[PDB]
Parts: C-alpha cells; structure tokens; sequence
DNA sequence: TTGCATCGACTC
DNA sequence: TTGCATCGACTC
DNA sequence: GAGTCGATGCTTTTT
DNA sequence: GAGTCGATGCTTTTT
C-alpha cells in the first residue's frame, strides 16, 4: 500500500477544536485518545485547521500525517489567540512564492496591491497619489469608526482595542484568532508565504493579517459584538461555533483563494498557472 | 426527498425483512434508499418499535453543516459525540 | 453529495485511511458528504488497497432510484439489473 | 411486533417486472426466488405495481403482504396486455365510491365530466349542446388523426388499430398495458372503483380506460412510435424501461390522483 | 354462485382446467366454467397459467384465510361487474329505497316487521334488543357479563370481538363473490366495511356469538385461536358463505328495482 | 545556529525550561533561549506547554526523521523571518546577482568566465565522478537511470533523498525558503537541490557505492541508516548553515543581523 | 395429513 | 536502550 | 470483525 | 450475523 494526497480546502470543514487528550496515529488514521482510553476518529483530511487547546499532547506521527494531507495544526492557549502552528514544509511551487516576492519588494506594485485591498475593504477605490503610510492612517481611522458603529448598532459599551498578557476585546480576539487560522491555511494551500505582507510587514503573519483584515468586518466581527452582548461565563465556544457557521454559510474557504489571487494579480504581472 | 442509510446489528428477523419492504439490502444489515421526511420518520418508528436487544444507526443527507445527520437506537461501543456542534464518533473501549 | 462505504475483512490500512476523510458510525460503515472528484479518489484508494476483503460504495444521485452503487471483490450479496432498476441478488 | 401501513403512491417507483421464479414471503419481506435458490429482496411497498410475467408462481402470503402495503399485483402474458389483477379488497372510504356513483348515474353530471375529460385531452372545451355519444364520435376521429400524425412525424407505416387473438400495434398495446396498470393503481389508491366509468362503461376497467385515455398521447404513445421505428426482436423491454423513464421524468404518479379528483370535481358536487 | 375452497397446494392448469397439486399429486380437478369464484386458503401458491385461465373465463380469485375467516385480497379489485355495483348504489342513494332495504333487513333479522316510523329509532331499538340478547346468552350459558367494552378487554368481549372479526371476514368474502362493494352500506355508512357490518349483523347471533359465550365459558389456554377455529369449522360445516349470497340478493331485491 | 536532536520521549516544560522525558525520568534539560531550533525525531510527543514556551522565545520546532534524514513538518510555516526570505528573493531575482551566486556555488563545489554552459560542464564531470567511484570501489556502473532501477541507482536515489532531507532541515533552520533556487528553479525543492549538490559527493554518494557493493538484504534501509550515522557523527546539519550564509552573502548585499 | 412461514437451538 | 506504531498469530 | 502480545523499526527512495 | 431442523400454525381481534 502506497499513495496519499491533500484534498482541496474548498471541500473541508473550516476548523475543529481538540482538548484534554493525546492525538496519535492508529492504522494510518488520526485519533484523539482520552484518559479513560476512548478513541475518537477525526477526519483530519476533511478539515482545514485543527486547533489544539491546553492539555493536548501531539504525537510525531500525528503531525506528519496532518502535514501529508495538508492540514494546518495550530496551538491555541487559555481561550487565547494563535500561539503556534505547524504545516507543510513549504509552498508547492517556487513560481508562486517568487511572484509574491516581486509584488512585495518594489514599492509601486505594493502600492497597487494595498489600494486594491482598500477597495475590497470599503467598496470604494482609494484616493489618488497617496503613499502607503497614509492609507494605513485612513484604515486605522475607518476601523475605529467601524468598531464604534457596531458597538452603537448592538448596544455595547466600547472602550477601544485593548490587550491582555474587556469581554468585547476577548470575543474579537478569539474570532480573529480563528480567522487568522483559516487565512493562514488558505495562504499555505495556495502555496504562498504568510511572512511576506504588504500592509503589515516584518512579522511572521503579516500576509495573514493583510488578507484576514479585508473580510474581517463583513463576516466575523459583527457576531463577536453580538456574542459580547451576551455576558456568559465561557464566551469562546459560542464564538467558535458561530465562526464555523459563518465560514460555511458565507462560503469563506472557497472564496479565500480567489481573493488572494485577485489581490496579487492587481500587480499587473502574470501569475503562474495552477 | 433525500438519501437514507440504515445499519442494524443483532436485530430480529422481523425488522430485518421489514426494512426490506421499502429498502434495498446491499450487505448484511446495511440498507440504502431515497425517501421523504415523513417516510424516514415512519421507518424510524418501525425501528424504534422492533429493535430488541440489538442496536441500529440511521443517517441521512441534509443541507446542514456536515452535509448529513444521524441517530442511534440501543447501545453500541461506537457512539455519537459532540465537538463544538460538529457531530463525530467516539469509540468506547 | 452523500456517500456511504461499507467494508468487510479489509486490512487495517484501508480501515484507517477511509477514516482520514470519513466518519465511522459502525464497524466497516463510513458516512460522509463529498464532491465527485473526492468520491473517485476514495474509490481509487479502495480499489488499490482491498485485499481479499470486499467493499461496496453507494452515493446519492439525481437518477431514477435516487442513488447508485458499485462493489469491489466478491460477495454473496451482489447487484443485479431488472429492466434498468438496480437491485440486489442474494446468492446461496 | 405489530404495525404496517401503505405508503403514498407519490413516493414510489412506477412498476417492476418479475419473471421465471416464485414470489414468497421471507421474514415479513417480499422475495423473488429463482430455480438455483437465488433470493432477491423486492421493495414491494416502494412500487405502485408489480407485473407478473409467465412462469411466475405467487405465494398466498406474498399476495396478502402486497395487499397490506397497497401494491397492486397484475398478471401479464406473453408480451401481453393486462390479464388480471389483485389488490386491496376495496375503497377505503364509502364516501368516495358513492361520490363516483352519483356522478356516474345521472346523465347530466356525466356530461359535465366527459366534457372536462375532453378539454383535458385536447386543450379545448367541447362544443356546446352535444350528447355523450357525439363526443365519443369526435374522440374517435381525433384519435385516428393523432395516430396518423405520429406515424407521419416519426416515419412509420400505419395501417390502423388492430388486435391479435403490427409491430406498431404491439408497442402501443404494451405501453397502454403499463399505463392501465398505473392508472388502476392510482384509482384504487384514491379509493375509487375501476369498473364505474363515464365514457367507457359496462366493462371491468372502464374508469381506468377513461383516465388513462386523457394522458395517453402526451406521454406514452409517442415513444411507442419511436420504439416501433426500431425493429427489434424483443420490443417489450425497451418499451417497459421507456415507460418507467416517462413516468418518473413527467411526474405521472404524482399527477394522477389530482387529475382524477379534478375530473370528478367537475360534477359540481361535494 | 358456485365456489370451491382450495388449501395446502399449488393451483395450476391441465388441459385448460383448474387443478390443485400437492406432494401427493392431483387432489382436485375443476373443469373450467364449473365455478364462478375460487377461494384460496393459506399454504397455497398460484401458477401464472391458473390466473390466465381464471381470467379467460372471468373467474374471480379471492385470497382468504381458512374457510374465509379473513379476507386478504381479491382479483378484479373494486368489483368486476359494474351493473351490480350500480344497482347497489341506486338502492343506497335513494332515501326511500334505503328505508325500505333497512326495514327488510330488520324483518329478516327477527321474523318481525319493523315498527312504522325513521332509520335512527330502529338503530335505537336494535341497540336495546342486542343488549338484552347478550344478557340472555350470558344467562343461558352461565357467564358473567358486565356490558359492552372494547378499547384497543374482558375475556367475553375478546371472544366476541374475534368472532365478529371472523364473521366480517366471511361476510366480506360473500359480498365480493356476489360482486358488490363492501363500503356501500345501508344501516352503517361512511366507512370501508359498512355493508359487511350490515349483512353480518343479521346472522351474528344465530351461531357466531353463542359459541363466543361457550368458549368464553370454558376459559381456554386462550380465546382468540379457539374462537377463530370454531368459527372456521362452523362456516365450512354449515355452508355459511354459500347461504350468505341469497340473503344479500333478497335484501337488495327488496328495493323493487330490476336486478341485472 | 544552536540546535539539538531529541528522540524517544515527550518534550515538556519544567520551570520555564525545555525538558525531554521517558520512563527513566529526565533525559535532557535545555534552558530556555539556549537553542534556536529543536529537531524532533521519531518516537516523540509534544506537550502543549512545550509549544507555548517554544513560541514565547520564538524557538523553531521542526519534525524530522532520525538525524534529519527526512523533513516532515516545521513550525512557522513559510519561514518566520521575512527579511531573510526577502534577501533570498532579491538575490534570486536579479539575473546578475544570481550569476554571481551560481558561480560561487560552483567555486565552492573558479568557474569558467560564462548559467547553462556551467550546467553542461557539471553534467559531464558528474558522470566522470560516478565513473571514478565505480572504478575506486569496483562497481559495475551502467549510467544514469531512474524510473518510478539497478541496485547502484537505488542506493544513490535513497541517499540523495536523505541528503535532501537534512539540507531542507538546514534551509528551514536558517530561515530560508526551499522553493527559491538559483541553479534549479520552478519546483518545490530547488534550493535544496542547489545546496545538497555541493556536498553530495564528499560523503553521501561514496557510501552509496560501498553499500551497492556489499549487495545487502536491503539497500534503502542500510543506505538511510548509514547516512543518518554520518550526518550525526560529522555534524552535517550544523555545518550546512555557514555554507548557505556564505553562498547568499556572495551577492554582496547587506545580510540581515541576528 | 396436505403446506407456507415464523421461531426456536446448535455450529460456521 | 529510550519509544510510537504497523504487523503479525491465537481466542472472543 | 477486535481485542490482546509478542515480534520489528521508525522507512515506500529518485532533479 | 446465516445456515441448518426440528418444533408449531396459518392468527395480532373490535362498528
């Protein structure tokens, strides 16, 4: 017996959370094992991202198998954001990564890309003859205004974007954590590098933040506010389930790759074929 | 109208054949068909009524999150389990 | 579209490999929801790894009966054609 | 273990042909048994009509079970038409059958019904102030014209409607046989009596012919001609499969009951 | 009018005649046309040829339990003879013909002409008299009787219920053999066996119910089997099915309308 | 630059430091910050805490086979350090810098004053080298053949597979992208082939010939094990990083600091 | 005194 | 000289 | 089929 | 689960 390949991200469930057990390989399958000896088969190849919560212990084999089927593993903390990840050793095509690099390296192409990013964000072309930093400024302003608007809309006390080494900020942060998950998954599936960004740069998930930022507020943040409305003991779960529901309902996984391609396309340079 | 599968184990011949009134048996204890909701439920009532000490699981295609849903009747080592609204299967030891 | 796969006396390699993409609700019985291409690659997996065991696969379609199915390897229960309707004959 | 009920005809496959074996009950299920000892499970409750061909031998139990699930058994001959049938002992409601009887017995209501039947046939209301017999004349004429037209359309030599104690006539006859099957099934499922007709009368399948006749030419006959075009050794099968395909594709089973209700409704009665 | 019961064998054809076949060979020859109606009991199988022949001569096949104690199926579904059914319908529709039938039914039931004045009061009189009859049989046979009870009971009520079920069986058989529709009744109406109840009711208490009391008595391993078997034996032995047809014909005849 | 191999145990945390655990208790303590990169070999499991700590200090975890003879996975997918990758990209894009790197590569492996012709000369020498090792070790050699072969070609193929393993490991540890190559390009391991090719024939291939000789129960196993032992014993992975840095340095462009 | 079918119990 | 996982063979 | 508990071997190659 | 081969009983009621 020989072969094994990844399946398209399109066909997958967005993401699944595992907690308190060890994840092993049993007869070529990915399995969660409880303290009482409960096995639980997990269709790893049918998920874009697996989120490992505290108290989880991952076998070498499990990670190797998860990589072979092109599923991203992401270690997440006490209700926390993304802490770490493991995946496929790299982009499947040199051409794609190099394409991303050209676009990134020369400031004019970069300008074109960011402007498209802005357009996609707001439904409006960005003002003419403005540098990268200034567009950054407009973003920041507009974003603040948007948090204020959702707070207003949903009747939520909002005291700014604030972060913890407050309910509202945790809901937002967890939601974004999930979105950075899927966005990273897509970026890797597409064969590009998460570290090479256009707006954000110099950080390991720059491109992930760039892409996630585009669809963050039509998708994932509104419900963060709505859930924030409720004041429950354990927010996280409801947020997770709601994000699952939004990703399926709004076709997120399917759309993510096209969006990335169109974004990079705006460089007016030719993409390598799939 | 949607695809239906039913899997029986250690169930009396009465039910074994009765499912076969409406369904097709492609292997022992495994039936496949295509039915409306009401028929699915009446079949379920049949199973619920006649499954003795055996156990049985039924799944059908839906337009939900995973694409399908399922329930069991009686006891089995393999049992459904919930992971954040996703329904999977835990293998009891 | 909804997919079901049923294996008998098949080696553990395949037993687990189907479980990479599908859910095991009973021994040898897997259920999922997949595109055509994935269904076929799964079929290629099965066709490749089924030893002396045998296996049957059925999925929902928009055809006459509402679904369609094929087997690999030998079984007493075997598909049979009655005027374009596909049913099952039980050998002795 | 106790209960059992019929399922709606709507949900069923039109019909299935069985040949050369015995049909028995095994553990409460309907089973075809071959000479070599092959069992074959048949979802009887999931079929509106089972057609028994020559060389078939039917257990008492099989018929009793087939009746309990409201599936009509019909004995068919050497490529022949309907020869016999067995079913549910009768209509499930006195009211429906009596409704049919009133409509039938008084000639004016009858007139209304036949008129609607005609309308449904041709897409045109029937001429005013004409008796039953005259309408049946018009029918005969138009029908002849229609056979001539399909013959023309499909390039088929047509020498009239002719019965055998010629390919074209066999295809037609087999197709109509099948249609009389499903029509009878529907009529019984609806709880009415096949013997009480409006156009045709005094014969055991009068009402069946009445109802089948309405949709016969939009549905089942054209392909009889197309198949007749081909000159094969064994026509029957292809005709059967084509009729299966037409019944599913054109939602025949689902439509049959509404049609019957609307027809009888035209009596302007409760 | 002629009919035959066949049991434990396969029905086939020899030289265009009906034949019953066992492991013992031919058990009964029936020359084609000798019989209007064939009643097939449990343990039987039907050849294709047999059905084709039965159709050729228009013979009605009816699948039943032993002696007709239940009716499972019939050929020629919904009645084969339009005229008879239509005759029944006329009679049933007309207020007045209906009155007249029911009155005849009542007469036949007692040997007494029914009181002059509507259908409902006769319904009442019947209920009363029936109660009195249960009381009388209870008396005659020394049986504790605590009234009419039947949720979906007591021993006596189960025996009665099973017996009536069986009588409805044979009555239905006769009604179908005669070529009439069980759903079109005169006293009872609106339900699938109205006419069956009408006719069964007339001869309920001569034979079927008395045995129900006697069996209720003897308090068996238990009731329903023995009651059913006893009714089987009585129906066969006393030619009940055959005698049911004249009664029906006379009843409907009373309408004073031209029988076919 | 510092890296450690851990094997047959679970990696966890004690007082904010990394620890390897078996049934015997603690096998190895690693104080946080002492190591840039941890290579996890088969038979290992990773605690949540260990990953959270490794993230906190930005330590790279890389799942590999024994001694890095294969690479299965890496943390920080697609490289964690944008600057290094971009450095590699700059070098790769500019046809002239590229020339200059490839020439250096050749020197390390001085090149004739003109990329494609160098490709040609390499092919020729390489054949000559196979012929020489065949000669040296007394091995029948019937040319370059590889279809998915002869014993010698299987041993060679397996050894190279393994070398691509460790080379990839080094490339990822150094924080560069395996897909961006200079000689080879357009394919997922171009840079890995580039670097592996340089030191292929010093050690990895000779043993392939010696094992090919011995005509063993199983070559692929023995070849892989032999390569494992050589890579560990001769510090191959560690020594690969300087070579890479020098190669890219040759571009005469400002390397990023550490 | 014939037979079809469900239900037992004991080894594949 | 430590370990995770596949593959055997022999009884539930 | 699914437990065991011994065996083995961290491997399904290629530029 | 799926063969057998003995056992039983043609039956799951109601107007």
């Amino acid at each position: 017996w020989l072969p094994l390949n990844p399946i398209p991200l399109k066909d997958r469930v967005s993401m699944i959370f595992l907690q308190y057990g060890q994840i092993d390989v049993i007869d070529g399958a990915f399995v969660l094992i409880d303290k009482t000896g409960i096995r639980t088969h997990i269709p790893v190849g049918s998920v874009a991202c697996i989120m490992l919560e505290p108290g989880t212990r991952v076998s070498h084999a499990a990670v190797r198998l998860a990589a072979q089927v092109g599923t991203l593993l992401v270690w997440v903390g006490e209700a926390g954001v993304r802490v770490y990840a493991s995946g496929q050793p790299g982009g499947a095509r040199s051409d794609k990564l190099l394409y991303q690099a050209k676009l990134a390296l020369d400031e004019d192409l970069r300008l074109k890309v960011v402007r498209k990013m802005f357009e996609l964000r707001f439904g409006e072309p960005a003002p003419a003859r403005r540098s990268v930093e200034q567009l950054r400024g407009i973003e920041g302003s507009r974003v603040r205004a948007t948090y204020a608007l959702l707070a207003k809309q949903y009747g939520v006390t909002w005291n700014g974007r604030r972060y913890d080494p407050d309910t509202i900020n945790q809901c937002i942060s967890a939601a974004t954590s999930c979105l950075y998950g899927v966005t990273e998954a897509a970026i890797l599936a597409a064969g590009y590098a998460p570290a090479i960004g256009f707006v954000h740069t110099g950080k390991p998930l720059s491109f992930v933040y760039d892409i996630a930022d585009i669809i963050k507020f039509d998708t994932v943040v509104p419900k963060a506010f709505e859930i924030a409305r409720r004041n429950p003991g354990e927010p996280d779960r409801e947020v997770r389930l709601a994000c699952r529901d939004i990703f399926r309902s709004s076709k997120t996984l399917a759309k993510l790759i096209p969006l990335i391609e169109d974004v990079l396309a705006a460089g007016e340079i030719q993409p390598p074929a799939p | 109208m949607s695809m239906l599968v039913v899997v029986t184990e250690n169930v009396p011949p009465r039910l074994r054949g009765r499912l076969a009134i409406w369904l097709l048996e492609v292997r022992a204890g495994v039936y496949v068909g295509d039915v409306s909701a009401k028929i699915r439920e009446m079949i379920w009532e049949q199973i619920a009524g006649l499954a003795e000490e055996g156990n049985v699981v039924m799944a059908w295609a839906t337009n939900t999150e995973t694409g399908f849903e399922f329930q069991t009747f009686g006891l089995n080592r393999r049992t459904p389990v919930d992971l954040d609204g996703l329904r999977l299967v835990s293998f009891l030891p």
